[PDB]
């Protein structure tokens, strides 16, 4: 696949292209170097540096604005940062008591926020021109991953919380729910109905398992399920990202097997596992449309520090892999 | 890349 | 405090080895990220 011009120093935590609402296709990747760099694609595939930010902390996520004119950061310096493209100037906007974990954007017809997940156990909403977060909520245990879709948020935290928000009017807990995963949440994605509507979300084990959860099913122990993943005495991986076709609804996973796997949740199939790189798969995401798949191929720390070597380079792939995550 | 059905949990 | 104790994937069964250090239960309580960042801040890399 191709190769991404100018990769971080560091190992990638986060990816995330740009927003319908720009023309072409920008892509954010957050390291462990502390850095936020947006690279231009085009449709060549040739892709060009255009500018980069720093905390004084690795940077754990990123996402943009529905609007397209500023990228968010949150970083373990426990804060997260509202980054202007057009100055390429950058400005704190939430404050934490421990490392940021997670960001996103929410546009609702009534507000607009940014919503962190911080290991202090904390879930605060931004305005991002006031130092006082609009809403805080308490988490049971360490914020792991999120994902958001209006009206519905999730949140995964440690020991198995799992928690589904409701975002109409203002946030509150929708429901708390048993996780269907027996260990360590990673990773989690929001998937839709036909009508568009959020419906459940996928859910990444450290135990090479993703586990399908619809909010309302009619048959529940029928209609949700685990599946098997990211496994080569068998060895068992863990899974560090999963992202949704914004167009076919299937998904990909990718995991410290330094591999991705492409998926059809409605039909139960595996639709193509990649071949094995030399480090594991850190993160992945879509563009806007689905016609780029792109993966970072970092080390994830799932072996310890004994095995991480600082002078490995760090890739990110471009995959324009829209045909093979088509059902049938 | 053939298409296979998942390894589910029974 | 970090990765300290060399990395063992424990054995299971389903014969399985699982290839994450978190799997381990003198570090089942904390993600891999909480280690990095504590082998960072202990300039362990």
């Amino acid at each position: 696949d191709i190769e991404v011009t100018s990769s971080p120093d560091d190992s990638i935590g986060c990816l995330s292209f740009s927003p319908p609402t720009l023309p072409g296709n920008f892509l954010i990747a957050g390291s462990w170097a502390n850095d936020v760099r947006c690279w231009e694609v085009q449709d060549s595939g040739q892709t060009i540096p255009k500018a980069q930010q720093m905390h004084t902390g690795p940077v754990l996520d990123v996402c943009w604005s529905d609007d397209g004119s500023k990228v968010f950061t949150a970083s373990c310096d426990k804060t997260a940062k509202m980054w202007d493209l057009s100055s390429n100037q950058a400005i704190q906007i939430a404050q934490h008591d421990a490392p940021v974990k997670t960001i996103h954007w929410i546009k609702a017809p009534n507000y607009s926020c940014v919503m962190t997940g911080s290991w202090d156990k904390t879930l605060k909403f931004w305005d991002t021109r006031s130092s006082n977060p609009m809403m805080v909520l308490q988490l049971p245990e360490r914020c792991y991953c999120a994902d958001v879709i209006y009206p519905m948020a999730v949140v995964a935290t440690a020991e198995r919380g799992l928690i589904v928000y409701q975002l109409e009017n203002q946030p509150s807990e929708f429901r708390r729910i048993e996780s269907p995963l027996k260990h360590q949440h990673r990773c989690v994605a929001i998937f839709k109905d036909k009508q568009n509507k959020p419906t459940g979300f996928a859910l990444g084990s450290i135990e090479g398992r993703v586990a399908i959860h619809y909010i309302n099913p009619p048959n529940p122990a029928k209609d949700n399920f685990t599946f098997k993943c990211h496994r080569s005495p068998q060895d068992i991986y863990a899974v560090n990202g999963i992202a949704f076709h914004p167009v076919h609804g299937t998904l990909a996973t990718v995991g410290s097997d330094g591999r991705f796997s492409f998926w059809d949740k409605d039909a139960r199939t595996k639709l193509k596992t990649s071949e094995q790189l030399d480090q594991p798969i850190s993160a992945c995401c879509f563009n806007h449309n689905g016609n780029i798949f792109a993966y970072a191929s970092s080390y994830d720390w799932s072996k310890g520090h004994e095995f991480y070597n600082p002078q490995k380079k760090n890739y990110i792939f471009l995959r324009n892999a829209a045909e093979e995550l088509k059902p049938r | 890349d053939d298409e296979e059905p998942m390894e589910l949990d029974y | 405090t970090g990765t300290t104790i060399k990395f063992n994937p424990p054995t299971g069964t389903d014969s399985t080895k699982h290839q994450c250090i978190t799997a381990m239960k003198e570090y089942e309580s904390k993600s891999l990220e909480e280690l990095r960042l504590e082998d960072y801040q202990a300039n362990r890399k």
